[PDB]
């Protein structure tokens, strides 16, 4: 047997060998029963979002627009003040680009039907940051480490504003 | 039509009527209903197979 | 855990389950915002 | 107004209707004792139906003569939040229902045993189709497009 | 089907444009209940040459002031048509009468199932010889921009009648016709 | 009495005959089926109508039919 190496007392789980952030640990086995290719693209999409709205938190305490909405440090009490009409139009955005970044193929059964899709891959790089593939690992194990962290501490932001009440700071 | 091709059954008092069923054996003697075919929904008796005539199936593209 | 697993995806488990939850969410958004006589918004 | 309502914020009656009620309940409140669970509850009791009256008034309600909130369902947006909107969910949320079931029974119809699969559901699968029915309107008009959502010849007909 | 028709331009590309494919709806289920190509087709060329008489109906009127002499001075198309309905009865009901007689000859009810011995928007009508003798792909052009000019017909109508319900739909309407 | 007939689909399995209760169905030579039987009802004065005959077909719809009619001591299974 070969065991975990994250959780050393656990066996290897399996469907995780081609991978760019494998540590050996899925205790749970939830690529087991779930498509591993759809648990990346969504584990770097909850990354990814959280990130932004982890920076989202510390830029709007700090910085904020101009006018009367917006005018709340607080992140929780901000999404209340600033009313339906502006969160509204980010979901249409949001649902627009997620239309157009999967072309059409958007559900967990659809995804990857056909293959030929890097989980993750939506081909987005202006700046050309990755043309050189001996630091492309380390640039997707980095961003992987990075939206765990920001998940976690998007969690902790949330949750510090609703038991304070008042900011981050 | 042979052992294992595809027909559908054209007997209005059938309960596989207009379905398409498996041929299992086509007798060769002078039989009145050689067509042999298996189904996979049971009729009302439970029964899944029934011998069909020449004339009562069609053969399936 | 292999049969028990099984056991625990047949029908009655399943649906048993399923109206459970259903009905736990449903009864506490009526608890957190009970009397909704028309939509919030 | 529609109907030969009145608003319910200026329904006599409606006040009336939660006079009582508070009435009775705060004299069931006072057969109890002290801050005792029975009258937190009375209390709570109150308060709810005070918020809900309340609640009732100021929102675009109609009532009738006898101090009840009447639904005006004729279509009209004004009063949309009390049918049509609701439709609307209740319509997404079935939808989703009918989708999925619909998806799991064409999935499972091409395996080999698919009567197993019906009283010992695949949980992966169907875990797999349920959180895919948030398209359910989109997928319908594009199954319905390419055919695939209606039968044509294959399904049984009787004798007559 | 459509790659055969008059009606795509290099604005959505150089396929037609079909977001909801409701030109293919008609060899679907059914005998015939939804309407064929051809029947879109002419509800195409009579809905937007309607738009474009509307717009200049409602812009040379309403703004320029022009009246013909015996009816309403109403710069308001929400209350000409009952003003004139009442001022001169006769006129309107000259204009019903022609608009049916008009619509009966050139009848397209084979077009729903398609069919038909006209083509879509024919009615022959060619006073001043703009069609007299041109190449195949110059008709095909001149329809082109009949039916692209339609289509706008039809948006600038709309918009009038969002503004008018909904105030500030269209931002600049007001602005570009600055008279009622 | 009932009526009973028998149709050319029969196979000759022999559970009709077997099934009857008054003895009303019998096998006799044929050369429709592979079995080179079929079931006869040569003694219908004796059916009762109970249809245990039918409920033995194993053929699609039926090779033995029996049609209820006119009633007589015999066919109400009557012991008085
Ligand atoms: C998850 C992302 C996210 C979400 C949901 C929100 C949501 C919100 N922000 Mg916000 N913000 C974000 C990220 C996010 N922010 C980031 C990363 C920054 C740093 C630039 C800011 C800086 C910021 C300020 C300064 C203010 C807000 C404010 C607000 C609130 C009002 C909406 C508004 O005016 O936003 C405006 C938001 C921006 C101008 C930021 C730009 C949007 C970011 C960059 C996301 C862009 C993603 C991109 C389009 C797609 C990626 C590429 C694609 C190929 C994957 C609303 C609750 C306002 C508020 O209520 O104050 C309390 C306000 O004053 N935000
Ligand atoms: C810690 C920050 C971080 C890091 C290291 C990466 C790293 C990466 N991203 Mg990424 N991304 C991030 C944040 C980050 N992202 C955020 C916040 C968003 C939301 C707007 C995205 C949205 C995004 C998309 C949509 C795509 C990438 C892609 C990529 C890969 C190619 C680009 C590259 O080499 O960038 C190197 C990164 C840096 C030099 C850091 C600069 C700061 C690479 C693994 C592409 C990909 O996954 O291809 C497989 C791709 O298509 N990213
Ligand atoms: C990056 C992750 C992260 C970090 C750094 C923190 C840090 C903190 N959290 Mg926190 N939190 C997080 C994620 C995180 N949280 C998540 C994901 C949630 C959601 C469940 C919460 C929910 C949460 C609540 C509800 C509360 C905190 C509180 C706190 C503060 C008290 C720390 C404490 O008692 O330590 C104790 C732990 C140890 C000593 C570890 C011993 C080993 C501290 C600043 C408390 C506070 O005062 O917030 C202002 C508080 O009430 N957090
Ligand atoms: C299965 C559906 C379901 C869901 C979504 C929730 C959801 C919730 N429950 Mg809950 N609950 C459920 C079933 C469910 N409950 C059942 C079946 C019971 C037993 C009868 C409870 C007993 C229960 C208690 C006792 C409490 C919650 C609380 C809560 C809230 C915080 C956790 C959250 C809204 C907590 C809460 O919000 O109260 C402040 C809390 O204290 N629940
Ligand atoms: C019994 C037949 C019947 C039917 C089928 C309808 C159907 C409808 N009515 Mg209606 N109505 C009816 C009787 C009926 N009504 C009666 C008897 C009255 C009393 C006068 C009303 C008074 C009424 C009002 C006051 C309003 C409606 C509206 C609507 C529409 C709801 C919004 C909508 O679908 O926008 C999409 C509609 C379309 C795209 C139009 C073409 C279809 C819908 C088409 C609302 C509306 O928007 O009307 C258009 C609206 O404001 N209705
Ligand atoms: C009366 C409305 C109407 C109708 C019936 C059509 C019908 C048609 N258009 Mg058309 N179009 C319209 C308005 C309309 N259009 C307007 C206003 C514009 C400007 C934005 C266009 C721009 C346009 C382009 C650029 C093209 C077409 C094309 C077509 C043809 C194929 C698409 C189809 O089957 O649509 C059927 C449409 C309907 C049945 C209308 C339903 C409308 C519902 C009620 C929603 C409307 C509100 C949103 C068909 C003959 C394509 C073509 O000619 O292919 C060769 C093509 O390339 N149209
Ligand atoms: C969709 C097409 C359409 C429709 C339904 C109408 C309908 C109407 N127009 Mg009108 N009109 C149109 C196109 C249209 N017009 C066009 C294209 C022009 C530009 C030549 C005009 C110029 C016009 C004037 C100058 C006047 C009307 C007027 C009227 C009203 C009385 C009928 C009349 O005298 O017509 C007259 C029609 C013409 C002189 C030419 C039409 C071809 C009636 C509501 C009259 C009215 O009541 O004013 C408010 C009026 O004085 N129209
Ligand atoms: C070719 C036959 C014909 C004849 C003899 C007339 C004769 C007449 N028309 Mg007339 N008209 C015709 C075709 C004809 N129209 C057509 C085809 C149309 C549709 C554009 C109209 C639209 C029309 C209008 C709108 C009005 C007349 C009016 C009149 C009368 C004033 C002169 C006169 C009796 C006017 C009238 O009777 O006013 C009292 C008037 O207002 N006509
Ligand atoms: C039952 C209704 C009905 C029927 C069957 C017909 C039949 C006919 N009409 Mg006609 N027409 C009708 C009503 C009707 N008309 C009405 C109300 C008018 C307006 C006054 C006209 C004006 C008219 C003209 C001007 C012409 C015809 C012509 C014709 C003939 C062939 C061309 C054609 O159909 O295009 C015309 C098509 C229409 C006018 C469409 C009418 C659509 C109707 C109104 C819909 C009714 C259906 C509805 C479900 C009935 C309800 C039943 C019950 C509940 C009461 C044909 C014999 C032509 C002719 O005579 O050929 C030599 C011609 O030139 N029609
Ligand atoms: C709990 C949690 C994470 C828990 C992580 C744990 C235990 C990890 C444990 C480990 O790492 C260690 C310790 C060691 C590792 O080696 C092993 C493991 C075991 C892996 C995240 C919560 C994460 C919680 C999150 C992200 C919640 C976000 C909430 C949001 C955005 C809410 C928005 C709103 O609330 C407002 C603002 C207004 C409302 O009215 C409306 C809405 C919209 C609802
Ligand atoms: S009824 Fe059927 S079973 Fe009973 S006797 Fe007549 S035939 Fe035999």
């Amino acid at each position: 047997k070969v065991f975990s190496k994250s959780v050393p007392f656990l066996l290897k789980p399996a469907g995780l060998d081609g991978m760019v952030g494998d540590v050996g640990f899925d205790p749970l086995g939830f690529a087991t029963f779930i498509d591993i290719r759809w648990l990346r693209e969504a584990e770097l999409k909850n990354g990814r979002v959280a990130m932004l709205a982890f920076l989202g938190f510390i830029v709007q305490e700090f910085i904020r627009l101009p006018g009367d909405l917006y005018s709340e440090p607080n992140g929780v009490k901000a999404f209340f003040q600033v009313g339906p009409q502006p969160l509204l139009q980010i979901f249409l955005f949001c649902g627009f680009l997620e239309f157009n970044m999967h072309k059409g193929k958007l559900t967990q059964v659809d995804m990857f039907e056909d293959g030929k899709r890097e989980p993750g891959n939506f081909g987005f790089d202006p700046l050309g940051f990755g043309k050189d593939p001996a630091k492309r690992e380390r640039y997707a194990l980095a961003e992987l480490k990075n939206g765990r962290l920001a998940m976690i501490a998007i969690g902790g932001l949330v949750h510090h504003a609703l038991v304070t009440g008042h900011a981050t700071f | 039509i042979q052992k294992g091709s595809t027909v559908r059954i054209l007997r209005k008092e059938s309960y596989w009527y207009n379905e398409s069923g498996t041929v299992v054996v086509v007798d060769q003697s002078k039989v009145r209903y050689p067509v042999l075919v298996r189904f996979t929904k049971v009729n009302y008796a439970g029964t899944n197979t029934n011998n069909f005539g020449l004339n009562e199936v069609e053969e399936v593209v | 855990m292999k049969d028990f697993l099984k056991y625990l995806s047949t029908a009655p488990v399943l649906l048993t389950a399923w109206l459970t939850f259903t009905a736990g969410f449903v009864i506490e958004i009526n608890r957190f915002y009970p009397d909704a006589l028309t939509f919030p918004f | 107004d529609i109907g030969g309502l009145n608003p319910c914020k200026d329904s006599e009656v409606f006040q009336k209707r939660l006079a009582k009620t508070v009435k009775k309940l705060e004299n069931r409140l006072k057969k109890y004792e002290e801050g005792t669970p029975p009258q937190i509850a009375i209390q709570q009791q109150i308060t709810q139906t005070k918020q809900r009256f309340t609640r009732y008034a100021d929102s675009n309600l109609l009532c009738g003569n006898d101090g009840l909130p009447h639904l005006i369902t004729d279509g009209r947006w004004s009063h949309g939040s009390e049918f049509l909107l609701p439709s609307i969910l209740f319509l997404y949320i079935s939808g989703w229902i009918g989708w999925v079931g619909r998806k799991y029974i064409r999935t499972v119809g091409q395996t080999s045993n698919p009567t197993e699969k019906e009283i010992i559901i695949d949980v992966p699968l169907a875990i797999s189709i349920m959180t895919s029915g948030f398209l359910w309107p989109f997928a319908a008009w594009q199954e319905f497009l390419s055919g695939d959502l209606i039968a044509s010849d294959e399904t049984i007909t009787t004798s007559p | 089907g459509l790659e055969n028709q008059v009606g795509f331009d290099i604005e959505t590309g150089g396929k037609p444009w079909d977001p909801f494919g409701f030109a293919g709806v008609s060899e679907r289920n059914g005998l015939g209940i939804l309407p064929h190509i051809k029947w879109l087709q002419e509800s195409e060329i009579k809905h937007g040459r309607t738009a474009m008489l509307a717009f200049l109906g409602v812009i040379v009127p309403g703004s320029l002031g022009i009246y013909v002499p015996t009816y309403p001075q109403e710069p308001d198309f929400t209350k000409a048509f009952s003003a004139a309905l009442q001022s001169n009865p006769l006129g309107m009901a000259q204009i019903a009468l022609a608009v049916a007689i008009i619509e009966g000859h050139y009848y397209a009810g084979d077009f729903w199932t398609g069919g038909g011995d006209r083509q879509v928007g024919a009615f022959g009508f060619d006073p001043l010889g703009f069609s007299k003798g041109k190449s195949e792909a110059a008709i095909k052009s001149m329809q082109l921009k009949e039916i692209k000019n339609g289509r706008l017909a039809m948006i600038a109508m709309a918009a009038f009648a969002s503004e008018k319900f909904i105030p500030g739909s269209v931002p600049l309407l007001h602005s570009a016709f600055p008279t009622l | 009495s009932h009526t009973v007939k028998i149709y050319d689909t029969c196979i000759g399995c022999t559970q009709c005959v077997r099934a009857c209760p008054t003895d009303v169905l019998e096998m006799v030579p044929w050369d429709g089926c592979k079995a080179g039987q079929i079931a006869s009802a040569p003694r219908t004065e004796d059916c009762v109508g109970c249809k245990r005959c039918e409920t033995a077909c194993p053929t699609d719809f039926l090779s033995v039919r029996v049609y209820l009619g006119g009633e007589t001591t015999r066919s109400l299974g009557l012991a008085y």
